[PDB]
């Protein structure tokens, strides 16, 4: 598996470290005795003004199943609130805009 | 509870990347995270 | 905890006046003192 994480967060990849921005999209189950390697990327995948390249829903109901990937265009909810894109109190599209 | 707070510090995660400085939203994003498992 | 959140937005007003725009300084100062009467 590989995937995009921030330089001072890369730390938190470890058998039972939720989070926010390592948990909302990913988890790893318990049980993994294996190697992950990070790096700088910056040489070639970077750019100045902002990398409008990435995203992940910055809000979700509860955390990741064991290795769940599952997509979702649905807004995150405290109440029941039907938004489909207007900013609300609960509406709260998790989109979070990695530029 | 603090939906005041939530949705005002969501709007400063709006502007704060709509700064340039993309760097704090983030920190505030793991603060709400903070918020909601307390 | 409580006093870490507190804390916590103390840094944000803190960075935000860091970075520098009177606008959004004043809002969030405005948040703290609406969020410690609550």
């Amino acid at each position: 598996d590989s995937f995009v994480i921030r330089g001072d967060e890369v730390r938190q990849i470890a058998p039972g470290q939720t989070g926010k921005i390592a948990d909302y999209n990913y988890k790893l189950p318990d049980d993994f005795t294996g190697c992950v390697i990070a790096w700088n990327s910056n040489n070639l995948d970077s750019k100045v003004g902002g990398n409008y390249n990435y995203l992940y829903r910055l809000f979700r109901k509860s955390n990741l199943k064991p290795f769940e990937r599952d997509i979702s265009t649905e807004i995150y909810q405290a109440g029941s609130t039907p938004c489909n894109g207007v900013e609300g109190f609960n509406c709260y599209f998790p989109l979070q805009s990695y530029g | 509870d603090k939906e005041w707070i939530l949705q005002k510090i969501y709007e400063i995660m709006r502007l704060l990347d709509e700064l340039x400085d993309a760097e704090a939203s983030m920190r505030v994003s793991d603060l709400i995270y903070e918020f909601m498992k307390k």
